RNA sequence: AGAAAGGUGUUAGUU
């Protein structure tokens, strides 16, 4: 599963660079941070070093929020920028949806996607997605769809109602 | 006229001799109505080539 | 007869049919392009591209 | 759409909206009071296209049942019959 | 179907 990781590092009084990125484990996070730093300020991986790698939890994991995520796509042309909003209860939860969505619609891989910034939009007016606004209606009430539910050859036909 | 040419093209629609027959037939049908090097010449020929008052009285 | 016999006869649902045909022309062109096949498809595509 | 709900009796048993039938397209009827709340719960754009037709079809049938007049110069059935008669 | 460009076919976004 994905996990938020805060990576702080600097080249061997050089400035300390700290950033939040999402990785399955620490080793992926540190390599990802180095690759991000390599293309930003041009710091060699061999020369630099990591001073702190910390895991970040969700301060309010049982509260529904809306997360706006800005990312950079690599496509056939390899240049694209989008912004998408997800409603869930964790920053890492939305990121998994973001990765799952883009690998679905746009046939993406984890390496070609880099998170530019993730923010928590707490204003309903700031939401730019019709689905998010509809889900935030005060009268949200809908029947559960796509239910469909060993012991093969059941005795009576399913009620399914 | 352009539609008539398209209609004529629609009506029109060894290998050197076979294309020569095709070159003749395609142009002759237009005249009646009115390998890569060989195909280039065939395209060149096509490229270069390309009452109411009385009835109402 | 003589001169504009048709015009003289007319003077002495066409609009509705013409309007219906014009309205259906937008859908007919898209359907014809999608259903076109063979050499005629290339000719239709070339004509649409030129237009 | 997330919710594309719209509007004798309105009994909606087995999707038949007998006052008529609605089995052809999955849209709900719900017989909400005098109206029939023809709901769509996260369906498809085809359902949105059908409801606009269904709403007019149900209204035309209701209008025809109450007073179909003649309109010489059954709603769709009468118009198709008139077109067939004209042809 | 599936293992140059057209489409009043569709779904997510940019200006």
């Amino acid at each position: 599963a994905l996990k938020e990781y805060q990576v702080v590092g600097r080249k061997v009084v050089p400035k300390l660079f700290r950033m939040r990125l999402f990785a399955p484990n620490e080793s992926v996070a540190k390599s990802r941070y180095w690759y991000f730093l390599k293309m930003i300020n041009k710091v060699k991986k061999a020369t630099g070093e990591i001073v702190a790698i910390n895991e970040i939890s969700e301060p309010k994991p049982l509260k529904a929020k809306v997360f706006g995520i800005w990312i950079r796509y690599d496509s056939r042309s390899g240049t694209h920028n989008m912004y998408k909003e997800f409603r869930d209860t964790t920053r890492v939860g939305a990121v998994e949806a973001m990765y799952a969505d883009m690998a679905a619609r746009h046939r993406a891989r984890f390496r070609s996607i880099r998170i530019l910034k993730v923010v928590e939009v707490e204003k309903k007016e700031d939401v730019r997605r019709n689905y998010v606004k509809q889900l935030l209606n005060p009268h949200l009430k809908f029947p559960l769809p796509h239910r469909r539910t060993k012991k093969v050859f059941a005795p009576h036909r399913p009620s399914t109602f | 006229v352009n539609t008539f040419l398209d209609v004529v093209l629609s009506r029109t629609q060894r290998i050197r001799g076979f294309y020569g027959r095709k070159v003749k037939f395609t142009q002759d049908t237009i005249t009646e109505k009115l390998l890569y090097r060989c195909k280039q010449l065939k395209r060149a020929a096509l490229g270069r080539m390309a009452r109411q008052h009385l009835s109402r009285l | 007869p003589q001169n504009e016999y048709i015009e003289e006869s007319i003077r002495k649902d066409h609009e509705e049919r013409k309007r219906k045909k014009a309205a259906r022309e937008a859908h007919d062109a898209s359907l014809y392009a999608q259903k076109t096949r063979g050499i005629k498809a290339k000719l239709y595509q070339e004509k649409r591209r030129k237009e | 759409d997330i919710y594309k709900d719209e509007t004798v009796t309105v009994d909606i048993k087995a999707r038949n909206v007998t006052v008529q039938n609605l089995r052809h397209v999955d849209i709900e009827m719900k017989k909400q009071g005098n109206t029939i709340k023809f709901i769509v719960w996260h369906g498809s754009r085809k359902h949105n296209a059908c409801i606009r037709s269904v709403y007019s079809i149900i209204n035309n049938m209701i209008i025809g049942v109450t007073q179909g007049f003649r309109y010489k110069m059954s709603l769709e059935n009468v118009s198709q019959s008139a077109a067939n008669i004209k042809q």
